[PDB]
């Protein structure tokens, strides 16, 4: 198996990534940079209740 | 090489092309094309043209710095701290 925890997220993250990779690519890097800077507060408690 | 080194970039340095793989807190920088468990979609493919190549340091955003993965679990991204020109 791998790391498949957040299973959602990474499917959330992925279909906007594939559907912006087209011409929204620029875009989606930058939104990226900004977001998982966030991501670091989230999954600070987020990661740390879930257990699974 | 030495240990006095004298150099500066321009601005953001978007198009540095520099040796060096690690951050400005001395982490060691993940290769973009390795595939540790990171959340990422930053496909060398996709970006050729900024020249992404083994763990050095690019910056394909065009952001304030530098930046780069690391391959601390605990740590995702951080950026790298280059000397720039006052003009």
């Amino acid at each position: 198996g791998s790391v498949e925890k957040l299973t959602a997220d990474a499917e959330l993250q992925r279909l906007k990534n594939e559907a912006a990779e087209e011409a929204e690519l620029e875009r989606l890097k930058s939104e990226r940079h900004d977001h998982d800077k966030k991501e670091a507060e989230r999954k600070a408690l987020e990661d740390k209740l879930a257990d699974y | 090489y030495v240990e006095f080194s004298e150099e500066c970039m321009h601005g953001s340095g978007e198009n540095y092309d520099g040796k060096i793989s690690k951050t400005m807190s001395g982490l060691e920088c993940q290769a973009w094309d390795s595939q540790s468990p990171h959340a990422h979609g930053y496909i060398p493919s996709k970006f050729p043209n900024k020249n992404l190549k083994k763990n050095y340091c690019r910056n394909p955003d065009r952001d304030l710095r530098p930046w780069c993965f690391t391959t601390d679990p605990n740590k995702r991204w951080e950026y790298c701290d280059i000397p720039r020109c006052a003009a």
